[PDB]
């Protein structure tokens, strides 16, 4: 059969079976390749799940998503996204591949996620995970804005700058780590502390304070804390 | 169009098997031509129903 | 057993019996044995036991065999054996014509006479149907040997070889993925057209063409009156060949040798395999087929072979294949990455597919290996019998440098191919290994012959071109890189090397064994911190050049004797940098040469301080380097082709020069967030993609673009951007989208011109006033988005032109007020209007609409053309009091909205029919919901007040009954949500599972026993949710159920095994509910467990369910 | 592979097997990196090719010199001892009570050494201009 053929009877065998969690999260991942092979399949197979019985769309995108976030798992769906964009952004399979997660962006605002669904969504257990760029810029579509984004993710650290910070200095040691960005999400930290106007030391101690080990991830280092401390030293006395 | 041998010889075997078919299988073998020879047959299987294999 | 024997011990058990059981013993063959103290005048179970299971079986016949009933039953049992079960029966005459045993006659027949009488009829029968049988099948006759020993031993060695023969390839079935290919194999075979199709198999050397081979000629070759494989036919063949037609006959000659098992015969001319073979199925297999010399030696023709036959030949460049003409080739691929894994760990931990242990470093080893089965192999054989120390210690020098297996493979092939071809290969495995072919046509052109190069590369499978990019497989790379330092590359004779080492190049560097021109490209990866530049500083003062450039810096440190050492190279032709952490170009950079720059990472600011000369560059991607403020003078820069400021991002303005840029074709300024301006671009520019996707502070364009080729052109964002260019022709505008490009006020006229433009969206286009009049001559356009596209008050009536747009989708438009009213579009297939605040006149486009979308609208008029229109499977609109005139809409009608107040509960509903939809938004004053007509599949009450009743039992189909926020609901109206039988949820306002569910709990577990003996039984299931920061806008939920037993282990079937909407809201103090059913019939055995996906948003909490 | 023997954490090489190993070193070179590089091992009778003065010596990062013949000086052209030899490994036993003036201009002269063995020196002062920055 021809490739749309096989496709559709592909996913609504997946739909039908309910097979295992990690199956489902990893089918995913084979049926996305198969999206963006080549460009005319995403429209065409919009087209035909639009006009299928069901409940109604604005447009053949959410008509789409709405049936792959149905099918797979919807935390799955956030893994696919991830894990399958192409290198050259001009190219065709790029086209696809945006048209696909921003579909599913648009489909999550929605039903209303807020910002820490969609960050439990995302979430893949590595805490330095988040502030990949493949992963952050997906985020920042689904809030709109990287402050909340920010918010979302130090919230869902329980409020700890230290683990905070364990992550982003760890994204600051990646092969295509946007430091622009990077640093908006370090100098975020800053200001929100700045709007506390707490003292050096105490934001030493603050930030020392979840260095102990009241709560899995990888602590920070007493020499780098200095810095921190020296860094937002001057900055905002 | 499928045959899995050429020449199929029948005769008597307690009259020619010793002296003139011996010399036409010989002149055969001469000639690239490869007849069916029933001292071939693959010993432990019947030989009626085997044989009449090769006829057809 | 091995084989069982079955003879007359007073005849043969003396004279001959044990010449055969000597050389039987000699050869490794351990008959049954058997004693004459063993023997009853019956033969017992045991025997016959004994004789089932023996698999081969011998009757040596003498004289009085026939009399021993003991032996007649055992011959009987022997020839039963053989009938039904696949044994192997061999006979010995010794001195008795199978005649005689054939009628009974003779000596033989007296005995048999003899021993005949006293037994009963069907003894007799059975005696001498066993008898006729055993002699008929062919065995070795004593009078017709001369020689008992070379007898006895022609009868060992038949038996040894039909002995060795019965497991049909047990070993050696741990070989993975082996269906994969069978069934990609199968499509190209098609055995049924009984044609003589020729088939090619190729890939790269160690993926498995002689192990498919193998495999197909095992499976398939019984199929095929004759068959044979010739194997490694390229290591076999006369390198230097002398006489190609002597090695051509002798080829031939082997291949009709093992073709007929004809014993190895001498051949005359080269024509016998086609008067032999071309009359009789064959399979033949040629592997390894390295040159067409070999293919017109073993199968030239077509009409070689006989009516339906297949021969398959695995090779290794598809120039062969393609020069005899084949067309039917199986590109063999790599094995997933799961098979991978289990050919390692099969390799490597001794036939366990999973690991042992640990399950880390062989992971790590596996990736280095690539994906070559050769490869897993190779590494998961070294590294068998090692333990985690070990493999640990191993693996650094494994990484470094491959194995001598793999390397020996590799190195033949490479070495088979011409000069230019190795260069290529080197230049691709240290420097360009993915990179477009473009690009390196563009460098290595005045060079090697690129094109016919990578065509020969890809070819030999030395090198695949996906997409538009080349790309070789990290092993095959590995090689690449290992030869660069033991080989050069010429040119015309200059000697070239390529410096390719993460930090082991500075040694080299440091040397006085040097003459500055030996090396022309680095290809430098420095991911780890520096201890000190090992460079040392007498190499500084060198003035060695480099015409490629490529260095992955990748830290926040900077180098700069690097930087010194690079730069004053003269004459420099590409150059890529990664995180290049310094703030300008040094001004000792020389550029007039210079073809491709990429710095995708940077921290530079105004780089060149000054104008420079770039007489031919023509690739420049600054991506991502945030903190640039400017760009130097593009002036002669006229053979550039792209320019990607990907995300720049502090880029307060573009240079006035790039009107001079001819030849430009891509130009992306992505995010570019620091942009006001856009210069014009000139005359001949011809853009092909221009990208512009969130320019936020960009307000001004250029008046005209000249846009005779432009594929793409994405202005996203762009919030402030007033004005629109002009087009010229538009002829291929692939891609125009202007999502949410705000503060806009008209669209250019030429426009329209797009004749080929499918697709078109405006999302979000707020302060658009009106469309331009030229939008119907755009032809093929398929679907138009507008959204809360206000103040677009109007619609061109020239629409009625487009005749293909299939939906046209204008949501939120407030201030649309009219449409264009005689047209008919011959295919439209939906039409949604919602919310258009100021509609206020049906949309009459006498059409075949088949989804018509009108709620929020002020419409308050139904047309009586409908009854035209005679499919519509949606028609919704907002119920406004006045439709009670309007008997010709109701019929056809399929949705409706009562409004924020509607006192009145109408019971017209009940003679409209198809109400496949009813929604109630808001209406705190309702006194009751209306009496719901036949036809009601969906019921929604998203806030409410008072809803004491609902007189109606509805029974129609799976009806949802979602009642969001509604309290006041009388008990009997509750007990009809949930007591209704349906196939979908049913939502409620509550803070407790009602007691009706008996069964209760709070991964959560369901316990009951059921009170029924054999049926199909039938659940009611009642949820709460976990109490959590639950969204009021949350709309999406999907249970998973799974039953099953404790006393049994039984997960027994459940029909409605999973129950999802896209659209129930997801809240706290709410009770979920639904139907299930299960059948199998392990009595008093039920345990649920009720899931529900995306925990990331919802939790069971409380649960509950009931029997019916 | 038992072409070695570790001991006591001395490695040892059977005589038969070292001696194969020091024929090989004239005909087999040694790569490392990009470069290039062989050894001098002789009693005494690989000396001239130290004043062949034809080939390029910076492949020469070893040497294994045992005088115990003669107190007579070893002959070297005096242009030789012009050219500088990066000599990495030295291990010389000059087992007599000679000096060895040419030979001491002609090693100390190298820029890099990287380990020196010099069993009966004979000398009263290591020479001043022998660098030491690299000596392990
Ligand atoms: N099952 C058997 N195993 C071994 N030899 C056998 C068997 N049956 C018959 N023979 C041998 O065959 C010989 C008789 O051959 P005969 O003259 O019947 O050949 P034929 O029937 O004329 O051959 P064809 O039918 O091919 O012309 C006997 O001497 C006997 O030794
Ligand atoms: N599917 C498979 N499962 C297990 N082992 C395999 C598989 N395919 C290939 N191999 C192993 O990898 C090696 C690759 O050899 P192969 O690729 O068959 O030689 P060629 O490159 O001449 O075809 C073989 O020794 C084979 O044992």
């Amino acid at each position: 059969p021809s490739a749309v053929e096989a496709l559709i009877e592909t996913i609504d065998r997946h739909g039908r079976v309910s097979l295992n969690d990690e199956a489902k999260m990893k089918k995913v991942v084979r049926t996305w390749k198969k999206l963006i092979e080549r460009d005319d399949l995403i429209g065409e197979i919009g087209k035909h799940y639009f006009e299928a019985p069901g409940p109604l769309h604005d447009t053949y995108d959410e008509a789409l998503a709405t049936r792959l976030v149905t099918t797979y798992s919807d935390r799955g769906v956030a893994r696919a996204i991830l894990h399958t964009r192409p290198s050259d952004p001009l190219s065709k399979k790029a086209g696809q591949a945006h048209r696909l997660e921003e579909a599913v962006a648009s489909l999550w605002k929605g039903r209303g996620y807020t910002s820490d669904n969609v960050v439990s969504s995302i979430a893949t257990g590595h805490d330095v995970d988040f502030f990949a760029p493949t992963a952050f810029t997906f985020l920042v579509k689904c809030v709109e804005s990287e402050d909340d984004a920010n918010n979302a993710i130090f919230e869902y650290f329980g409020s700890n700058p230290s683990r905070y910070f364990s992550a982003v200095l760890h994204a600051m040691e990646k092969p295509d780590a946007d430091s622009r960005v990077l640093e908006s999400s370090k100098k975020w930290m800053f200001q929100c502390y700045a709007q506390k106007q707490f003292p050096t030391p105490v934001f030493e101690r603050t930030l020392a304070a979840y260095q102990s080990e009241d709560y899995h991830y990888e602590k920070l280092s007493l020499s780098q804390i200095e810095e921190l401390v020296e860094e937002y030293s001057r900055i905002y006395s | 169009r499928i045959w899995k041998h050429q020449v199929f010889p029948s005769f008597h075997g307690a009259d020619v098997r010793k002296t003139i078919l011996s010399h036409i299988l010989e002149s055969f073998r001469r000639k690239g031509i490869d007849p069916f020879i029933d001292n071939n047959i693959e010993r432990s299987k019947s030989i009626g129903h085997e044989l009449k294999e090769a006829i057809k | 057993h091995q084989v069982f024997p079955s003879f007359h011990g007073a005849d043969v058990r003396k004279t001959i019996l044990s010449h055969i059981l000597e050389s039987f013993r000699r050869k490794g063959i351990d008959p049954f044995i058997d004693n004459n103290i063993e023997r009853s005048k019956s033969i017992g179970h045991e025997l016959k036991e004994a004789i089932k299971g023996s698999k081969i079986a011998i009757v040596l016949l003498s004289k009085n065999y026939a009399s021993s009933s003991w032996c007649l039953d055992e011959l009987a049992e022997i020839m039963k054996c053989r009938e039904l079960l696949g044994q192997i029966v061999m006979t010995i005459f010794y001195e008795v014509d199978p005649t005689d045993i054939k009628k009974q006659t003779g000596e033989f027949g007296k005995a048999f006479t003899k021993t005949c009488k006293g037994k009963t009829k069907e003894y007799v029968e059975r005696w001498r149907k066993a008898l006729e049988d055993v002699a008929t099948i062919a065995g070795y006759h004593s009078h017709k040997w001369r020689n008992e020993a070379d007898m006895i031993e022609k009868i060992a060695t038949d038996v040894s070889n039909m002995l060795n023969s019965f497991k049909p390839s047990r070993d050696f079935n741990g070989l993975v993925g082996m269906r994969a290919h069978m069934d990609m194999l199968e499509q190209l075979l098609r055995l049924v057209l009984d044609e003589v199709r020729m088939i090619g198999i190729w890939g790269p050397p160690g993926i498995g063409k002689t192990t498919i081979a193998r495999f197909l000629f095992n499976q398939v070759s019984d199929r095929f009156q004759l068959s044979a494989i010739m194997v490694n036919i390229k290591g076999c063949y006369p390198r230097p060949c002398f006489d190609e037609y002597s090695a051509q006959l002798q080829l031939q000659n082997q291949m009709l040798s093992q073709m007929i098992n004809h014993k190895d015969i001498m051949i005359s001319h080269l024509g016998v395999a086609q008067e032999r073979l071309r009359d009789k199925k064959v399979f033949l297999v040629l592997d390894e087929v390295d040159q067409l010399g070999q293919l017109d030696a073993l199968a030239k023709e077509t009409r070689w072979f006989g009516p339906g036959s297949r021969i398959i030949i695995t090779t290794e460049d598809l120039g062969v294949l393609k020069a005899h003409g084949i067309n039917h080739v199986y590109k063999v691929g790599y094995p997933s990455n799961d098979e991978a894994f289990q050919i390692f760990c099969m390799n490597a931990f001794g036939q366990k597919q999973p690991h042992e242990g640990f399950d880390e470093i062989a992971r790590e080893v596996m990736a280095l290996a690539g994906e070559l089965p050769l490869g897993l192999k190779v590494l998961g054989s070294a590294l068998r019998g090692k333990s985690k120390p070990e493999w640990e210690r191993t693996l650094p020098r494994l990484k470094t440098s491959l194995d001598g297996k793999i390397g020996s493979i590799i190195q033949f092939s490479y070495d088979a191919l011409c000069d230019e071809d190795k260069y290529l290969f080197l230049y691709i495995a240290c420097l360009f290994n993915k990179e477009s072919t473009t690009k390196v046509e563009g460098l290595l052109g005045k060079f090697l012959d690129v094109r016919q190069g990578l065509h020969i590369l890809a070819q030999k499978s030395l090198i695949s071109i996906e997409d538009g990019n080349i790309y070789m497989h990290t092993l095959l790379e590995q090689f690449g890189r290992e030869t660069s330092r033991k080989q050069f590359i010429h040119h015309g004779y200059t000697k070239h090397q390529l410096l390719v080492g993460e930090r082991d190049i500075c040694e080299v560097l440091n040397d006085d064994t040097i003459d500055s021109r030996r090396f022309i490209g680095i290809n430098l990866d420095l991911y780890k911190n520096v201890e000190e530049l090992n460079i040392s500083e007498k190499a500084l003062e060198r003035i060695h050049d480099f015409q490629f450039v490529r260095i992955n810096g990748k830290n926040h440190a900077l180098h700069e004797r690097l930087q010194g050492l690079i730069y004053q190279s003269p004459q420099i032709r590409s150059l890529h940098w990664k995180c290049y952490q310094n703030i300008c170009l040094p001004s000792t950079f020389n550029s007039e040469f210079l073809v491709e720059l990429d710095m995708s990472f940077s921290k530079l600011q105004k780089l060149w301080e000054g104008t420079k000369q770039l007489r031919n560059l023509k690739w420049m991607d600054l991506s991502y380097s945030s903190y640039l403020k400017e760009l130097p003078n593009l002036s002669t820069a006229t053979n550039l082709e792209e320019l990607k400021l990907r995300n720049c991002s502090s880029l307060v303005e573009l240079p006035s020069s790039i009107e001079k840029l001819t030849s430009l074709q891509i130009l992306d300024l992505h995010r570019c967030s620091s942009l006001v301006e856009l210069p014009s671009f000139g005359n001949a520019t011809k853009l092909e993609i221009l990208n512009l996707e969130n320019c936020s502070s960009l307000v001004k364009l250029p008046p005209s673009i000249n846009a005779n080729n432009l594929q793409e052109l994405s202005l996203t964002n762009c919030s402030r951007v007033v004005e629109l260019p002009a087009i010229e022709n538009a002829t291929n505008l692939w891609k125009l989208n202007l999502l949410n490009c705000s503060s806009l006020i008209e669209l250019p006229l030429s426009i329209g011109t797009a004749t080929n433009l499918k697709h078109l969206d405006f999302r979000g286009c707020s302060s658009l006033v009106k469309l331009p009049s030229s939008i119907g001559d755009m032809t093929n356009l398929e679907v138009f988005y507008l959204s809360n596209c206000s103040n677009l008050v109007e619609l061109p009536s020239s629409i009625g032109n487009l005749r293909k747009l299939t939906l046209l989708l204008m949501r939120g438009c407030s201030k649309l007020e009219t449409l264009p009213t005689n047209i008919n579009l011959k295919s439209l297939h939906t039409l949604n209007l919602i919310d258009c605040s100021r509609l206020k006149s049906f949309p009459e486009i006498s059409t075949h609409i088949k989804y018509l979308r009108l709620i929020g609208t002020a419409i308050k008029e139904v047309p009586l053309s409908i009854m035209s229109w005679s499919p519509l499977a949606h028609f919704q609109i907002s119920y406004f009091e006045s439709l009670k005139e309007f008997p010709h809409a109701l019929d056809i009608i399929t949705e409706l909205q009562l409004s924020k107040d509607i006192q009145e509960v109408p019971p017209w509903v009940k003679r409209m029919s198809r109400l496949r939809a009813l929604r109630l938004n808001n209406c705190n004053n309702l006194v009751s919901l209306p009496q719901l007509p036949d036809s009601l599949a969906y019921l929604y009450a998203d806030n409410c007040k008072s809803l004491e009743r609902l007189d109606c039992c509805f029974n129609n189909p799976e009806i949802r009954l979602y009642f969001p926020k509604c309290f006041k609901l009388n008990q009997e109206a509750r007990d009809l949500i949930m007591h209704t039988s349906t196939r979908n949820f049913a939502m409620l306002p509550g803070t407790q599972v009602p007691a009706c569910f008996n069964h209760r709990a709070t991964s959560l577990k369901i316990k009951l026993k059921e009170s029924p003996l054999p049926t199909t039984l039938t659940f009611k299931a009642c949820i709460m949710l976990v109490n959590e920061e639950m969204s009021y806008d949350l709309k999406s939920m999907s249970v998973d159920i799974v039953i099953r037993d404790e006393q049994n282990d039984l997960k027994v079937q459940c029909t409605p095994s999973y129950h999802q909407c896209t659209e129930i809201y997801v809240l706290t103090e709410h009770i979920y509910t639904f139907e299930l059913e299960v059948e199998e019939v392990t009595s008093t055995e039920l345990v649920f467990e009720f899931t529900s996906v995306n925990e990331s948003i919802c939790k069971i909490g409380e649960c509950g369910i009931l029997q019916r």
